[PDB]
């Protein structure tokens, strides 16, 4: 057992589904970043890949993520889109 | 519970020259504490790189805590 | 738990034989009195009765000879702050209010007459002119009145500081035209029948220096002052500076013989030549010792002091010449020149009758 | 402090400072700038009066004291002198308190006087290359960015016990922009796959764990 | 004073260790430096540690 | 004509260069007597000094300057009224610049400005006086001395043209006063310009929370006697009429959630218009949008006042704006702390959106570690981007430790020695460690003790103490005990812990609730002499729970409390028992608003041995005096000893007498002294209502109650029957109970408690107190 109070953890962008469906693509990178924010995780490593990554742990023991993946040619457009609406644990 | 109220008056020694009797105090002082009592008392003041040194004298109405030297520094 | 301090050292009262014994011919007590308030309540006289009244509300009318009163009405709500100079005229007695009324009563039996709000708090005392009342209150405004009514006929607005001395200036009249103090330093003056503004003046650079004090006006020469401001005469035609003095005032002044006589910052005594800021004589005496309006009651300039005593002073001699008895508490407001007689009001609600 | 008819109050004050006496060189020193402003006591005697709060650990009044100097003459012959006590003064008050006599390595207490201190060595280095001090300044930069990383490794480590797994990858990751070379950097990019890995993001656990295969001894 | 440890003067600060920068495996670059830069190598005679005199010029004018 | 060179000497203050540079002819120039005077005003303009001679009496021209005393130091003749680094920094700031320039002009300059500054703060018959001595190198030192009066009294406070409301029951939620009565005299009538400004706020917004919404301050002045010594403050109001509340409609850029926006916005249409209601409306729609990341909301309500009839509608409109993330946490000044032992205690979670009301939460957080003297902190936009923020925290390290040693003396007292060290916050690593020690002549105590607020990182405190404890019944005790203490929600704190502890009892005096005891223990000691021991080792476990959501935290008006604490001892101890303890607080409000409240406290105790042992008599519970039934002496209420007679009992015949002296009683001692039971059951019903004389400026704070009390401590193993001739301790039903009044006072003194009880029920033996004073309960 463990009962402990800890606090909501949350991390990184929101998304709803409203939000999340106004990717499609062929969009500009710009565009991406005007419809859901800009991106809290990025690929440093060189490519241009984005990590939409929407995770929380409720209340006592409760845990969901939802990720989106973007991946961006040079010049930045995007050209593919890898969402998983769950934890895929 | 304890609890301690007091009110004093200062006049101080000037067995000291001027120069070093300016970090000096003496002050005379009456409270009142349940632990009921009434009690008064002589203290003399001085501070050092120890921190500051009190030396006391005190007769409780009541009657002991009559003759008291403290010393508190935070760090 | 306490401790207090003072600067001004006031002088430890210089005193000199009664030489004329003046003395109480009679006193009555009205009521209470305006205390420790600085407000211009006094009492005023009409075909041999004085009229007084109480900052609580409460007036009454006396025989001038013998003090029993005649009235009580109260004016006020089941106080009324009543305060501002009692004025008497024919008919009606009117007075003012530090709660924005002016009330009329009827000088027959003391019923009220008439009661109307004006624009604030009217510490002046109301003067009769033309067949109208005027009225200037705390808020700048000079308002005239239907003096069967009260209903305004015109108003008049000033500039107001941030921070005033006590906004009393009460506007005097000639020719058929008003003239007025005010704060911020501005003389101004306005016609009677309508309101119309005349020429406006400024008394000196302004750092309080409001005109506080009512502008006598002679032959056409105004005369105006101010708190450590400069005394000054003015064509009333014109409002040509005729000449200034450095010398400041802080409460009142009369015009009598041509002669000016005055009441500094400094509660020193002193009266000015014909024209020209020059002195035939001080009083340096009194200094610091808060002094009412300097009356002339036959051949002598009184003023009251903060306490109880009367001081005697010859109207054309550098003399100080007698001290009266030490009434209640002492005096805050200014007594009534009164024709062959004397009345003042001490702080208390005292109002002594003095004789010689 | 004292009265000085005499301008040798500055001798006997240097006598002191040799001696080490720095209450009676700060004491005197004040003295002779307060009395003597704008004689060539001046110059000569700032610099001295810098070094004295220095040694007296009295280091907000030698900031002040230097940031002064560098106001009113920016182009002094040994202004580098002058940036370099700016460096060590501002290191010196991250060392603060009894830390290090109960072994408390303090490298996780706030790093801006290291920081700040970073700027300053940098700023001589890239100034005045030719100097004496550019040896030392170096050893301090090296020391100063291997104490900042080490801080920022220690912010890593803690969201990595709470979990948060976004404030973990998101700071490593600005280890290894701004960070890479330091040896902090090489020990948090476990914390960076370990991150990746809870979060599902398998492809960055790989890449992470393709660099630190690479790269471990 | 508190900091009377750091200003006499610590050689703790040496035998720190020394810099080496990662180098990336094949198929991918390392994050681009943004600040806090690599310092110029610029060695030279300067003296280090102990060995320098931390007092004013020889002369201080 | 042309001038080939120029002649000085002084030069003090500015060398002959920069003077040359600063005049706009120089050598070599052509110049004439004008262009001359022209470079003596641009002397005068860099400004050296007035006074300088110049001739023409070639190809060259002599000037000279006559130097001056110039150079001031500045002393003042001390400051009644003032601080000293206030007084100083205004001289430094009105333009005194110690060891610039200073003259004549300029000392006057400076004593109208402190005059002007004194006047300013209200001491309008304040009078300053500057003099100046010469010292050598062009130096002079500077004293200023001021007069002062007491500041002014205000008099009447006048409010005019109001009447809706009277003028008294305006000014007395002023903080400026006409009156201060004849009690608070701690009132005083001091003028501030500064609150004067906001007591016209006050105003306002009491007429706007009163429902005049067309309401106008229109105009004020302030007012200073002929004497300079009082003030008159006056205010005109023009109140309009009152105005009934018309549907609120919101529209704009919701970015969802309007159905809770409706909600929140709901109001129904016969309600007075209310200008704390919308303000307080208003300040929830943004803290709604906060919680939801829109940590950037634009807000504004407009009133749509009608004038046909005296209804308004309240227009809002919203827009969400962008949905700000949290890119950093910085802490600035965390000196001497560990980073982590911020940032575990501070809430808000970095890398995530920005809930504004959880950076607050961690600014209260932060407070309350104790740790800082102030949490400061800001949120800033980083450069370069729409959407993201770094969140920063700057503290001031308070002083948290604290060191302490002491002594004492006398010869009916004896030798005393006192020690102590506490650092909560040790070394940073925030542990808080405690020891302490006194000895006097008989009592030997000391003390160690190591909390650890995060023994998990959620939370789980652990601590650990350590006890010696040795009094001369004479008793030698020490032991330890470690605990872990975490919360399970917001309101329920749970902990736990084990213990252990050594007592070594002696020379105890033979009494029946004692002795069973140990009978019990398996002791068989004398009963006829006053000298025994019983040495004992004990293990424990120790657990507790407290239950807490009382809303005002100071005087709660609503909520419970519910303490419970209890101890087993574990197969090992020499004793054997267990006890628990119930202590709860309910408080419910009798009328809607919270002016009136009902308390009912409860206390319940009960241990008992187990497997045929006996609970230790040391461990027996209480009751009586101010925290548990008042009128009665602190902790007198349980049942009273009888002792066995052991006439050889202590030394000396000749102090108060004892049972059984040398030449005392024979028989069982009835005793008037104490002892606890091992059941307890105390309650008071205690009703809440303000006094006679409040106004809100302090009723919140003056908490007067009328109380009934019901206390009752007995001994459940006491067995009466084979003690026929003594009072049942056994009993249960000897309730002892207490009525009277309490006034709880939290002037700045001390949470003070008064009270005044009548004991009217009580049973032989119970020493009345009905007077009592108490601090903090």
């Amino acid at each position: 057992e463990r009962v402990v109070y800890r606090p909501d953890i949350n991390q990184g962008n929101y998304l709803t589904a409203n939000d999340v469906s106004k990717i499609r693509v062929g969009m500009t990178q710009q565009q991406v970043a005007y419809a859901l924010g800009t991106p809290l995780m990025s690929d440093p490593f060189g490519t241009n890949t984005w990590f939409y990554v929407f995770r929380q742990q409720p209340g006592h023991e409760g845990v969901t993520q939802q990720t989106l993946t973007l991946t961006f040619n040079s010049s930045g457009v995007l050209t593919n889109i890898d969402n998983k609406p769950a934890l895929s644990g | 519970a304890m609890a301690v109220a007091s009110l004093e008056f200062i006049t101080p020694t000037p067995f000291i020259s001027d120069k070093y009797a300016n970090s000096v105090r003496t002050s005379f002082f009456w409270d009142m504490g349940t632990v009921i009592r009434m009690s008064a008392g002589i203290a003399l003041q001085w501070m050092s790189p120890l921190g500051p040194l009190v030396f006391s004298y005190a007769q409780p109405f009541k009657k002991a805590e009559q003759f008291q030297f403290n010393i508190g520094k935070t760090w | 738990f306490n401790s207090e301090e003072d600067v001004v050292k006031m002088s430890p009262l210089p005193t000199v034989e009664n030489q004329f014994t003046p003395t109480t011919a009679w006193s009555t007590s009205v009521g209470s009195g305006i205390g420790n308030f600085y407000s211009n309540l006094h009492p005023a006289l009409a075909d041999n009765v004085v009229y007084a009244a109480d900052r609580a509300g409460l007036v009454k009318a006396l025989n001038a000879d013998d003090g029993k009163e005649i009235w009580s009405v109260s004016l006020a709500e089941k106080p009324a702050l009543l305060s501002g100079g009692v004025t008497v005229s024919g008919g009606h007695v009117y007075i003012g209010s530090e709660k924005a009324q002016v009330y009329a009563l009827n000088t027959s039996d003391g019923t009220v007459a008439w009661q109307t709000k004006v624009a604030g708090e009217a510490l002046s005392r109301p003067v009769v002119s033309d067949g109208l009342v005027l009225i200037h209150t705390s808020n700048g405004q000079l308002q005239a009145l239907n003096e069967a009514d009260g209903a305004v006929k015109w108003t008049v607005n000033l500039d107001m500081p941030s921070l005033s001395l006590r906004g009393e200036s009460a506007p005097t009249t000639a020719f058929g035209a008003a003239v007025v103090g005010g704060d911020n330093g501005r003389v101004s003056a306005v016609l009677m029948e309508q309101g119309q503004m005349i020429w406006q003046q400024r008394i000196s650079q302004a750092r309080l220096s409001d005109v506080d004090t009512t502008p006598v006006v002679v032959n056409g020469v105004v005369f105006a002052l101010a708190y450590n401001g400069n005394l000054t005469a003015l064509d009333l035609r014109s409002g040509q500076i005729m000449w200034k003095r450095e010398l400041g005032s802080v409460n009142d002044f009369i015009v009598d013989g041509n002669r000016i006589y005055l009441v500094d910052q400094n509660d020193r005594v002193m009266a000015l030549t014909i024209d020209g800021g020059v002195t035939l004589w001080t009083q340096s005496d009194l200094l610091h010792r808060l002094l009412t309006s300097p009356v002339l009651y036959n051949g002598n300039l009184v003023v009251g002091d903060s306490e109880g005593y009367l001081h005697w002073i010859n109207v054309e001699d550098g003399r100080f010449v007698a001290q009266q008895k030490v009434d209640s508490s002492g005096f805050q407001t200014e007594p009534v020149a009164a024709d062959g007689k004397l009345l003042i009001q001490a702080k208390d609600g005292t109002v002594y009758s003095i004789t010689r | 402090v004292p009265d000085n008819p005499p301008n040798e109050i500055y001798a006997t004050a240097q006598q002191k400072l040799q001696d080490g006496n720095w209450r009676q060189a700060i004491t005197q020193l004040e003295a002779l700038d307060n009395r003597y402003p704008f004689g060539p006591y001046s110059q000569q005697v700032q610099l001295d009066l810098i070094y004295a709060y220095y040694k007296n650990a009295d280091l907000p009044l030698a900031q002040a004291a230097i940031d002064r100097f560098i106001r009113l003459n920016p182009t002094h012959p040994n202004i580098d002198y002058v940036m370099y006590m700016r460096g060590l003064t501002n290191m010196a008050l991250d060392d603060s308190a009894l830390q290090g006599f109960f072994g408390v390595d303090r490298s996780d207490r706030d790093p801006q006087h290291a920081r700040a201190a970073f700027s300053d060595f940098s700023k001589l280095v890239r100034g005045y290359p030719n100097s004496q001090y550019t040896t030392d300044a170096t050893k301090r930069l090296v020391f100063l960015k291997d104490r900042l990383a080490k801080y920022e490794y220690s912010v890593a480590e803690y969201y990595t016990e709470r979990g948060a797994w976004v404030a973990v990858v998101n700071r490593v990751e600005g280890m290894l922009r701004d960070y890479p070379d330091t040896q902090a950097t090489r020990d948090a990019l476990p914390l960076m796959e370990n991150a990746y890995r809870q979060m599902q993001m398998n492809a960055q656990a790989e890449k992470v764990a393709k660099i630190i295969a690479a790269n471990s001894s | 004073s508190r900091y009377k440890r750091q200003v006499s003067g610590d050689e703790a600060y040496l035998e720190a260790a020394p810099l080496a920068e990662l180098h990336a495996p094949a198929g991918m670059i390392l994050p681009v430096t943004s600040g806090d830069y690599a310092i110029p190598v610029t060695n030279g005679s300067g003296a280090v540690g102990k060995a320098l005199d931390i007092r004013p010029p020889a002369q201080p004018l | 004509f042309v001038v080939k060179d120029i002649h000085f000497e002084g030069l003090q203050r500015v060398a002959v260069g920069a003077a040359l540079l600063s005049m706009p002819v120089r050598t070599g120039d052509t110049v004439n007597d004008e262009d001359i005077s022209n470079t003596i005003r641009a002397l005068f303009a860099t400004g050296n000094f007035e006074d300088v001679r110049v001739l023409r009496d070639g190809d060259t021209l002599l000037v000279q300057v006559k130097e001056r005393p110039t150079i001031a130091s500045i002393t003042f003749s001390g400051n009644k009224s003032v601080k000293d680094d206030m007084l100083k920094q205004n001289l430094e700031a009105s333009g005194v610049r110690v060891g610039e320039s200073l003259d004549r002009t300029t000392i006057a300059d400076i004593e109208k400005g402190l005059e002007d500054f004194y006047y300013s703060v209200g001491k309008y018959s304040a009078s300053v006086k500057a003099v100046v001595t010469p010292l050598p190198r062009n130096r002079v030192d500077l004293k200023l001395v001021f007069q002062e009066g007491v500041s002014a009294e205000i008099q009447q406070i006048n409010i005019v043209g109001n009447h809706a409301f009277t003028t008294d029951e305006l000014i007395s939620h002023f903080q400026l006063r006409d009156e201060v009565p004849w009690w608070n005299v701690v009132g005083d009538r001091k003028y501030q310009k500064q609150k004067l400004a906001g007591d016209l706020e006050t105003l306002r917004s009491y007429y706007l929370d009163r429902g005049y919404a067309r309401f106008n301050i229109d105009s004020t002045q302030v007012s200073l006697t002929p004497d300079k010594k009082g003030i008159y403050v006056t205010v005109n109001i023009t109140e309009g009429d009152q105005y009934k509340l018309s549907g609120v409609e919101v529209s704009g850029n919701l970015a969802g959630h309007s159905a809770e926006i409706e909600q929140l916005t709901k109001i129904e249409p016969g309600e007075l218009y209310n200008g704390t209601k919308v303000t307080k409306m208003e300040d929830d729609i943004k803290k709604l949008l906060g919680r939801y990341g829109y940590a950037y909301p634009r807000v504004q309500s407009m009133p749509e006042i009608n004038d046909a009839d005296k209804t308004v509608k309240l227009r809002v409109n919203v827009d969400a704006g962008n949905r700000f993330y949290v890119r950093k946490i910085r802490f600035e000044g965390n000196d001497t702390s560990k980073d982590a032992v911020l940032r575990r205690e501070m809430r808000q979670m970095e890398g995530a959106w920005l809930g504004s009301d959880l950076v607050d939460q961690g600014k209260e957080r932060l407070n309350r570690l104790g740790f800082f003297e102030t949490v400061d902190t800001d949120t800033q936009r980083v450069p370069g981007s729409p959407d993201q923020v770094d969140v920063v925290y700057k503290v001031k390290e308070r002083n948290t430790g604290s060191f302490n040693f002491g002594i004492g003396y006398g010869t009916e007292s004896g030798v005393s020695f006192q020690a102590g060290v506490q650092q909560d916050n040790w070394l940073g690593t925030g542990y808080a460690v405690g020891i302490n020690g006194t000895k006097n002549d008989y009592q030997t105590y000391a003390e160690l003790s190591v909390t650890n607020p995060y023994f998990t990182v959620d939370g789980v405190s652990l601590g650990g103490r350590l006890f010696y404890n040795d009094f001369q019944y004479t008793n030698k005790s020490y032991g330890t005990c470690v605990t872990l203490g975490f919360p399970i929600n917001e309101y329920n704190s749970l902990r736990a812990g084990l213990g252990y502890v050594h007592n070594s009892l002696s020379n105890m005096q033979p009494q029946v609730a004692m002795w069973r005891y140990l009978y019990s223990m398996g002791e068989h000691p004398s009963t006829s002499d006053q000298d025994n021991s019983f040495k004992t080792d004990d293990f424990t476990f120790n657990y507790g729970w407290t239950y807490n959501k009382l809303d005002r935290g100071y005087f709660p008006t609503d909520g419970s409390r519910v303490n419970l604490t209890g101890k087993v001892t574990i197969p090992g101890s020499d004793n054997e028992y267990y006890k628990v303890t119930l202590d709860t607080a309910t408080y419910v409000p009798i009328d809607d608003d919270h002016k009136w409240v009902v308390l009912g406290r409860t206390r319940w105790g009960y241990g008992d041995g187990l497997g045929g042992k006996e609970m230790p008599f040391y461990e027996n519970f209480y009751a009586g005096g101010s925290s548990t039934v008042r009128g009665f002496q602190s902790n007198t209420i349980g049942p009273k000893a009888v002792y066995f007679p052991h006439q050889a009992s202590n030394y000396d015949p000749d102090y108060d007498y004892e049972c059984a002296t040398q030449d005392g009683a024979k028989d069982l001692c009835k005793s008037d002294d104490a002892v606890g039971g091992n059941a307890m059951a105390v309650a008071s019903l205690e009703f809440i209502t303000p006094t006679p004389f409040i106004s809100d400026k302090y009723a919140n704070s003056v908490r007067t109650s009328f109380f009934w009390d019901m206390g009752t401590v007995w001994d459940t193993n006491w067995d009466s029957s084979q003690y026929s001739g003594y009072p049942d301790y056994s009993d249960p039903s000897n309730i002892r109970m207490s009525a009277g009044i309490a006034l709880q006072w939290m002037s700045p003194l001390g949470p003070l408690v008064f009270s005044y009880a009548q004991p009217f029920k009580k049973y032989d033996g119970d020493k009345a107190e009905q007077f009592q004073f108490n601090i903090g309960k």
